[PDB]
């Protein structure tokens, strides 16, 4: 696995199988599920008032004001309709699904429900790509702090659309792995010279953006290619998912050292053991 | 001829009159002794009663007692009652590890240097039943590492930690007569320095006193091989080595010396008295991964037969766990370019 | 070119540094300890060596008459050199005990120390630690250099993995 | 644990080291008459199912010996019995096998015999031969209006099943 | 008393009996002891072994008191001692690993230890590791001389006797000779002297 | 305890329970396998995949990281993690404290060796190290009892093999434990042949499924066999059932009768000499034999706290047949006390509840969701200041 | 606790103590500059402050030897070695040593060849000696 999925696996697995026992005409048996996803995001799948034929799958994002203050409530709405009902208390955007009242075709709906923290994302990425799309420039930068000592920054431009983020190596050394990462993608384009060009800043920001050793500044340039309506969607599911994704593979080149270390020690101990009579 | 008793160290051993019979440490609390039957090695007895490493033995030839002594302080003159080796335990009064032991000639007593830096001098007095000893303490300043007695069984050599090979008296009129002069000197009272090497530098692992103890010679961790004249002043001979530190020395003639260590296999080294220099007289054992019979730092060496003044054969035992039986006219053969004494 | 000569000089040390015999301690009745760590009887220590092959990279070798501690400053040419190096030389420490002849922790100044003992030397044939002290910090570096060109390996699919996919 | 026999009395006729229990029959043989509605024979038929399955069994009375000399004799039935098409057939079949003379205590060829006695005499040996064809006989047919379905030709399966496992792993066979 | 016996069969100071029940500082005046002096140290071999137990457990090795209490023993009959240095002996434990050693259980495991070694009979000197209060066999001995009417100490302290299988830990007599020359060097002066404070154990 | 819940991994040696605390059942319940490709150079170590979708990979070979409940290649269980953490959970491993378990008599060292991997590797703020035996005890204090304790015996059975496990105070007499080698994989078995023996047309390559599948949906414990045989027999039409699987061939509907196996199958646990040659001593004897090698001062705290764990002692009465068969051991013992010259009665008491077959995975995510759970936690600042040594011990706690 | 701060074994009397000024610059100097390198050589191992009590008088004969050994062609070392009697190579071996604690540009790339030559020359008991020596320069 080399890229992050970005839907989440418990929503679809919880809401299938409540589904399938809903279509078999089983007797709904009570549901309680609380679980998390990158970025602090937590969910809590139930039954409202305890009603065991109603299912409600709910997302909490600290963050969720500032993506709300760029259409997300209107591409929720958008997205999923009827499906939508208020908030329920400690999270922002509630789903709830009749269990008596369920579509022909399930998949559509569990893909969806699947996506909700995509969904949540997408919405301030679709406005940029769209004051790009029209020339609208000068309109402010969204600056969203999809952690507590992270952030990311859009902003659109007559030409191309950029994504800054800020994220934070709390292991010393995992800045100077990352480096490594980010320098190849400062270069990437030697091998897809249409892609999305990014740009690494290590200590220095390219505002009260935080100046540290432990900080770093990656920046994607996304062209109308990657910005249209056409490309738009998966560029989001990209896009939004990179901050983790690089932390993923840094973490896994540990485990990788490790395991060539592991062989390397057990050779040095077996011609140890050699030098005994 | 090299055997192996096993793969860890032979901390020590002792051969008995006839040498038909050898008494090992394997780098434990006990003794084992073997013996051949045929061309095979035996082992007829296991000495256990010391409670930590035994670090030397000796077996006083005609009155056949096996002495030991051990990091646990003590030390054991054992005697043979029938068919089983008898203990009696021998306080040395020291509060560190025995590290050395040595019966005198006259088989009236042993020296035990130990790491309460001094030589226990220890006799029996046939009138209260028991051992006792006194201490040889000035001027010793680190842990003995090895002894050896003068023909005389008065004067004795001591090798140390603070890099000095010593000649002491160890006179106890108590079981013996006032001994005569000897060219190290006319006055001998008990803890007497004879006699005291001038360096600074490296451990004496080593000495040995020649057939006419008139010579004793040392080896020392710097890489070198001494020998001090008295018959000379007590002028002192020294040979800085190329190789690794030596262990052990014995003289196999009045000129001759043989000596092994940490390379693991025996060298010569001879006496000019003329000149009063030493000379190296060649590697004796010629060809894991070693071309050494030994696999390991040689530690201990001995005359088999022939005694100081014309040695026939000698022993080797190191820390690979083995021991080797050396005929030195074998040797002559072998290397027409080896000249003794 | 420097390094045949280096890890030469370095073993001819070593030669001399493991020669050891067993040695109850003259301070505390019946223990038994490395005079190089306790060092509570100084006539027992020998004079400390060093054995450079440029500014950065040398072995300090301390011998006493019953162990002897090796101490290895290793090549470190850059950041990643750097922390691959510290985490492996971690590594290894964290299993001292495996090793037995591992410090488990370098003496300052170094990334990496063995403590050898008598011990060590009549378990194993002394020849043959000399050999294995030489064949680690030969092998140390080429695992580095490896693990090295394995980030950067997995660090270009992975740019170019993400990028392909916009 | 495995099921033992209960027919055991302070006063119980022995033949061999066997129990010479009462078998209500109309076969010949020393076995005495019993006035009880249960007999021997039937206390191996039901236990048979469950029985079958041990490895080990703990003699307890010369009455578990006997118990334990039908057990193993009724898998020698259904060794039969699993081919044939009538209960009719397997009634005779069941009287033809019950006389095929099987090997008996002290016999090579009997499983078990250091666990059961020989007979002492040429008198016993006869009273025994004749005690125990007795017992393949009555536990032969009784075994059948059981194997049988009242559908014929049907050796019910769930008898069937058993042929291949041995009580203890022996065999009279 | 054992005490008094205990110095006959050396031919004769102060007795220091541990066992496995409790320890003891007997003095003994010129062929009989002297009640007022005696004293008692709340620590014997039985909590020794209890402590160890407690150290084994820090080190990944669960033994039920109980259950474990006799291999627990064995454990520290065979593989404990005392330390002299004991800043020393940390920095061992700590830096190298010369003090493991391995010990198979009966259930055929085998488990390693190491530092817990010295620490574990350490409570002998330092009471408050095991919950008790005290000042410890050293301390103790110190004051109970101290607390004699002269013209015995010199006898006393120059003839100090380990007895009880709780004081056979390699080292404890030089521990305490440490900790004697320790207490006298500062409660009793301050300066360089104690070339002549000598007593032997 | 912040906004996010901990994370509860229960590895064992043949599925792995994942989820987060506070749940009352794992989130993912998958085969401790990894199906990888076989000089590794690249990203080939990331072409991997775990549990079901590594079963029958087609140009992936599948490993079992697990054997005996411990640890074997450490590379393997390193790479399952990332995926069980960035896959499933979807948990960035930086926000969340984790709990893991680990069989009893587990080395030291593993401890270290999991700590290096979750310190070291996915950066996590806090990890504990829980032993199942004393989870699944925990799990039970959800049933029968209101008195919460620490102290008792745990019969743990997978599918490898049978675990009687006694615990003190939180900590297992490690010098106690038995094994018992029955399984539900030797009751598959066993119900595997009596079906060979019996049934007709069930597809070779089917055998162990149509097996397994009758096992998990017929099969109980009996109090007695001869009288179970006898329903059976009698009243055969009240006890026989059907099952009809699909030919994975002619895909035709092949049909069985279900019979005696639905109680002989548990009886193996019973009278293990039934299918093992090997083994004939009953679980209520090893048992027994287990609280009696332990300290006389707890033997009755232990009989009178029995508590079950995994699927294989989820048949119908099993615990009942437990508590009986071993009441009669007990009684019967102290029976010859009298004879032989009054031992008060021992209470023996055999505790099911609804949490039975992920009992340890169920202890950990409650004993996860309690502050104290917090506290005695090692954090990362204490695993780089003082060592990865500080995981060798990991307090118990929640009595 | 305290008294425990203070080490009675630094005065304790069965204790250890060992018992207790450099060449000619312009000789060296001359020589060298002159295009006598094996000469050089000699001037420098000439009287070593194998005695004085001060580091720094020992540093400067350290220097003055280093300065000659650095001074010289990879060709003709082994020249100037071999014209060294065996305390000689002994010596040289101790300022080998010495050298080894002062890195420099290359200093220490021509000290291996030093070292390689000094080594077949004295063997591996002139290291020994390094080692055993308690007046060391």
């Amino acid at each position: 696995m080399i890229l992050l999925e970005v839907n989440n696996r418990i929503i679809e697995e919880t809401l299938a199988l409540k589904f399938e026992n809903a279509a078999a005409g089983n007797k709904p048996e009570a549901v309680e599920v609380t679980f998390a996803d990158f970025d602090g995001v937590l969910y809590h799948i139930s039954n409202p008032n305890g009603d065991k034929t109603k299912v409600m799958v709910s997302i909490s994002l600290k963050f969720y004001k500032e993506l709300q203050a760029h259409g997300a409530d209107e591409l929720l709405k958008r997205v999923y309709g009827s499906y939508l009902v208020n908030p329920e208390s400690g999270y922002n955007v509630s789903l709830l699904y009749d269990l008596e009242n369920l579509p022909a075709s399930k998949d559509s709906i569990v893909h969806q429900a699947g996506m909700l923290k995509r969904n949540c994302f997408a919405s301030v990425f679709e406005k940029y790509f769209q004051f790009q799309e029209e020339g609208k420039e000068g309109e402010n930068r969204a600056v969203i702090h999809y952690r507590d000592d992270e952030t990311m920054y859009v902003e659109s431009k007559k030409d191309r659309v950029t994504v800054v983020f800020s994220t934070v190596f709390k292991d010393d050394d995992d800045v100077v792995i990352g480096k490594v990462f980010m320098q190849e993608f400062k270069e990437g384009r030697r091998a897809s010279h249409t892609a999305p060009q990014v740009l690494f800043s290590h200590r220095e920001p390219p505002t009260d953006a935080a100046v540290g050793d432990n900080i770093g500044y990656i920046t994607f340039v996304l062209f109308p290619r990657h910005t249209n309506a056409s490309a738009r969607d998966n560029t989001i599911n990209l896009i939004h998912t990179f901050r983790d994704y690089l932390h993923y593979h840094i973490k896994c080149s540990k485990a990788y050292i490790h395991t060539r270390m592991r062989a390397k020690t057990s050779d040095f101990l077996k011609v140890l053991n050699r030098a005994r009579p | 001829a090299y055997h192996s008793f096993l793969v860890e160290p032979i901390s020590c051993h002792a051969w008995n009159k006839d040498r038909t019979q050898i008494a090992i440490c394997p780098n434990n609390h006990e003794v084992h002794i073997y013996e051949k039957s045929g061309n095979k090695w035996v082992q007829v007895h296991e000495l256990k009663e010391h409670n930590g490493q035994v670090t030397g033995v000796d077996w006083a030839p005609d009155s056949n007692r096996i002495v030991t002594c051990g990091t646990d302080r003590n030390a054991y003159v054992w005697t043979l009652k029938g068919r089983t080796w008898k203990p009696t335990l021998v306080i040395l009064r020291i509060n560190r590890a025995a590290r050395c032991v040595r019966w005198a000639p006259n088989e009236k007593k042993f020296a035990v240097g130990s790491g309460s830096r001094v030589i226990s001098i220890c006799y029996f007095e046939q009138e209260n039943d028991w051992w006792v000893c006194k201490h040889i303490k000035k001027p010793i300043r680190s842990t003995v590492l090895s002894l050896d007695w003068h023909p005389n069984s008065v004067l004795l050599a001591a090798g140390s930690c603070d890099f000095k090979c010593r000649i002491f008296s160890a006179y106890i009129k108590e079981v013996e007569e006032r001994p005569a002069p000897t060219p190290w000197g006319s006055k001998m009272p008990f803890g007497e320095l004879m006699f005291e090497s001038s360096s600074s530098c490296g451990w004496v692992h080593g000495v040995c006193f020649s057939a006419n103890g008139s010579r004793v010679a040392w080896v020392s961790h710097d890489s070198t091989v001494c020998l001090a004249d008295a018959d000379k002043k007590m002028a002192v001979a020294t040979l800085a080595s190329e190789t690794l530190p030596l262990l052990a020395v014995t003289f196999i003639t009045e000129s001759s010396l043989v000596a092994a260590g940490h390379d693991c296999f025996p060298v010569l080294f001879t006496y000019d008295s003329a000149a009063g220099k030493l000379s190296f007289g060649g590697r004796l054992d010629v060809p894991a991964g070693l071309d050494s019979l030994h696999k390991n730092s040689v530690s201990q060496i001995s005359v088999l037969s022939g005694g100081k003044a014309k040695c026939s054969q000698f022993c080797t035992t190191g820390m690979d766990g083995g021991m080797s039986i050396w005929d030195v006219r074998s040797l002559e053969s072998a290397l027409k370019d080896l000249k003794i004494v | 070119a420097t390094l045949r000569p280096y890890l030469s000089a370095v073993r001819a040390t070593l030669q001399a540094a493991l020669c050891l015999e067993n040695f109850s301690s003259q301070v505390v009745e019946r223990h038994n300890k490395p005079e190089v760590e306790v060092r509570s009887s100084k006539e027992l220590l020998l004079q400390p060596v060093t054995i450079s092959r440029n500014e950065k990279e040398k072995v300090l070798i301390e011998g006493s008459i019953n162990s002897v501690r090796v101490s290895i400053a290793v090549k470190q040419a850059d950041e990643i050199e750097k922390i691959l190096c510290h985490k492996f030389m971690r590594f290894m420490m964290m299993r001292a005990e495996n090793f037995f002849i591992l410090r488990r922790k370098p003496v300052e100044g170094y990334d990496i120390s063995f403590l050898i003992t008598n011990f060590h030397t009549e378990q194993m044939y002394k020849h043959k630690l000399v050999d294995f002290v030489i064949h680690f910090m030969e092998e140390i570096d080429k695992e580095i250099s490896e693990m090295k060109l394995s980030v950067n390996a997995r660090a270009r699919i992975v740019a170019e993995e993400f990028l392909k996919n916009f | 644990p495995a099921y033992h026999s209960s027919l055991m009395d302070p006063d119980t006729k022995l033949i061999g080291n066997m129990a010479l229990l009462p078998i209500r029959s109309q076969f010949k043989g020393p076995a005495p008459r019993e006035t009880k509605d249960t007999d021997i024979v039937d206390e191996a038929i039901y236990y048979f199912k469950a029985n079958v399955f041990f490895k080990n069994y703990e003699i307890k009375n010369e009455a578990d010996r006997t118990l334990i000399y039908i057990t193993l004799y009724i898998s020698e039935c259904l060794k039969k019995l699993q081919k044939c098409n009538s209960k009719s057939q397997g009634e005779k079949e069941m009287y033809t096998l019950g006389i095929t003379n099987f090997p008996i205590p002290g016999e090579p060829g009997f499983p078990l015999n250091a666990i059961y006695a020989k007979p002492a005499n040429k008198q016993e040996d006869e009273v025994m031969r004749a005690y125990l064809q007795q017992l393949r006989q009555e536990t032969g047919l009784r075994l059948c209006e059981k194997v049988f379905d009242p559908q014929n030709d049907k050796p019910s399966k769930w008898w069937t099943c058993f042929v291949k496992r041995q009580f203890m792993n022996k065999s009279l066979s | 008393i054992q005490a008094v016996l205990t110095l006959y069969a050396q031919g004769l100071g102060v007795v220091v009996d541990s066992g496995d029940g409790v320890t003891h500082i007997c003095p003994v005046y010129e062929g009989f002891s002297l009640p007022h002096l005696t004293r008692r140290l709340d620590i014997a071999g039985r909590d020794i072994t209890r402590y160890l137990i407690k150290l084994l457990l820090l080190r990944g090795y669960a033994f039920n008191h109980s259950a474990d209490f006799e291999t627990v023993r064995m454990i520290k009959e065979k593989l404990c001692y005392v330390g002299y240095n004991i800043e020393q002996e940390q920095k061992l434990a700590l830096e190298t690993t010369v003090l493991v050693e391995s010990y198979t259980l009966p259930d055929g495991r085998i488990i390693k230890v190491g530092g817990e070694r010295f620490e574990a009979p350490e409570a002998l000197f330092q009471p408050h590791l095991i919950n008790v209060e005290g000042v410890g066999v050293a301390e103790l001995l110190f004051n109970t001389i101290q607390a004699a009417d002269i013209d015995t100490r010199s006898e006393f302290y120059k003839h100090i006797v380990l007895s009880g299988g709780s004081t056979m830990y390699p080292g404890l007599p030089s521990r305490l000779e440490r900790e004697l020359k320790q207490l006298y060097l500062e409660r009793v002066l301050k300066g360089d002297v104690e070339k002549l404070s000598k007593f032997k154990i | 305890a912040g906004r996010l819940p901990a994370c509860v991994v229960d590895c064992g040696t043949g599925y792995t329970k994942l989820g987060y605390a506070g749940n009352t059942e794992p989130q993912f319940i998958i085969p401790s396998c990894i199906a990888i490709k076989e000089v590794m150079k690249g990203v080939d170590d990331l072409d991997f995949f775990i549990g079901d979708e590594a079963i029958e990979k087609p140009t992936y070979a599948t490993k079992w990281p697990i054997r005996h409940g411990i640890v074997e290649d450490w590379d393997l269980m390193e790479r399952f993690m990332e995926q069980v953490i960035f896959k499933y959970l979807r948990a960035e491993p930086e926000d969340h404290y984790f709990l893991l378990t680990e069989p009893p008599l587990n080395t030291p060292e593993n401890r270290e060796y999991t700590a290096e991997i979750m310190f070291e590797s996915f950066n996590v703020p806090g990890l504990y190290i829980a032993v199942q035996a004393v989870l699944a005890l925990a799990a039970s204090w959800t049933s029968q009892v209101g008195e919460r304790t620490l102290t008792g015996t745990v019969i743990d059975s997978g599918d490898g093999v049978t675990h009687v496990i006694p615990v003190a105070e939180g900590y297992v007499i490690g010098s106690c434990i038995k094994h018992i080698p029955i399984a539900g994989r030797d009751i598959t078995y066993f119900i595997q042949q009596l079906l060979r023996d019996r049934e007709v047309g069930i597809p070779p390559e089917q055998s162990l499924e149509t097996a397994k599948a009758v096992k998990e949906r017929y099969s109980y414990v009996c109090p007695d066999l001869v009288k179970e045989f006898n329903k059976y027999d009698t009243d055969g039409s009240k006890w026989i059932k059907q099952y009809t699987g699909i030919n994975a061939i002619s895909k035709k509907e092949f049909s069985i009768d279900v019979g005696y196996e639905r109680f002989l199958g548990p009886e193996i646990f019973f009278h293990p000499e039934f299918a093992n040659p090997d083994f004939t001593q009953p679980i209520s004897e090893v048992v027994d034999e287990v609280i009696q090698n332990c300290p006389i001062d707890v033997r009755r705290p232990l009989y009178k706290n029995i508590v079950l764990s995994g699927g294989s002692t989820m048949f119908r009465d099993f615990g009942r047949r437990l508590q009986r068969d071993l009441k009669r051991t007990v009684d019967a013992r102290l029976k010859l006390s009298e004879e032989l010259s009054k031992p008060k009665p021992i209470d023996v008491q055999v505790i099911t509840h609804h949490m039975q077959r992920y009992a340890v995975w169920f202890g950990g995510s409650m004993l996860a969701s309690t502050p104290e759970f917090y506290q005695v936690c090692h954090t990362k600042k204490d695993y780089e200041e003082i060592g990865p040594s500080i995981c060798r011990h990991n307090p118990v706690f929640g009595v | 606790a305290r008294f425990r701060k203070v080490d009675v074994d630094e005065y304790d009397e069965n204790k250890f103590v060992d018992e207790d000024a450099g060449p000619d610059e312009g000789e060296v100097d001359s020589c060298l500059r002159q295009g006598n390198m094996t000469a050089a050589l000699q001037a420098a191992l000439k009287n070593p402050p194998i005695n004085t009590k001060s580091q720094a008088v020992k540093d400067r004969a350290g220097s003055i030897v280093l300065k000659v050994l650095i001074s010289f062609k990879a060709n003709d070392i082994e020249k100037a070695v071999q014209s060294l009697d065996k305390n000689g190579v002994d010596l040289l071996m101790k300022y080998i040593y010495k050298g080894f604690e002062s890195p420099s540009d290359n200093s220490s790339a021509v000290l291996l060849q030093w070292h390689e030559k000094a080594l077949a020359a004295g063997g591996v008991g002139s290291i020994v000696r390094v080692l055993t020596a308690r007046k060391t320069v």
